[PDB]
């Protein structure tokens, strides 16, 4: 997977977390980790989770 | 109409 879309907001709480908004697009780094993934948006690095994004494919 | 949970935080780790 390497694109996502944002089904929820998603609020960051800790420091290695990527927030967004929803309908946001993510470039998706690792899928592997079935609870949260890691991408990147404006940038920024992060982990969020899988169930708040649709993969885009 | 209300988002689901987050997962647990210490699930980041690896092997969830």
């Amino acid at each position: 997977v390497r694109w996502a879309r944002a089904l929820y907001d998603f609020e960051a709480l800790e420091e290695d977390e990527l927030g967004f908004r929803s309908g946001e697009v993510v470039e998706v780094l690792d899928s592997s980790n079935p609870s949260w993934w890691t991408g990147r948006l404006h940038n920024k690095l992060g982990l969020f989770p899988a169930n708040y994004v649709a993969p885009m494919m | 109409g209300q988002p689901p949970l987050v997962p647990p935080r210490k699930e980041k780790m690896r092997g969830k």
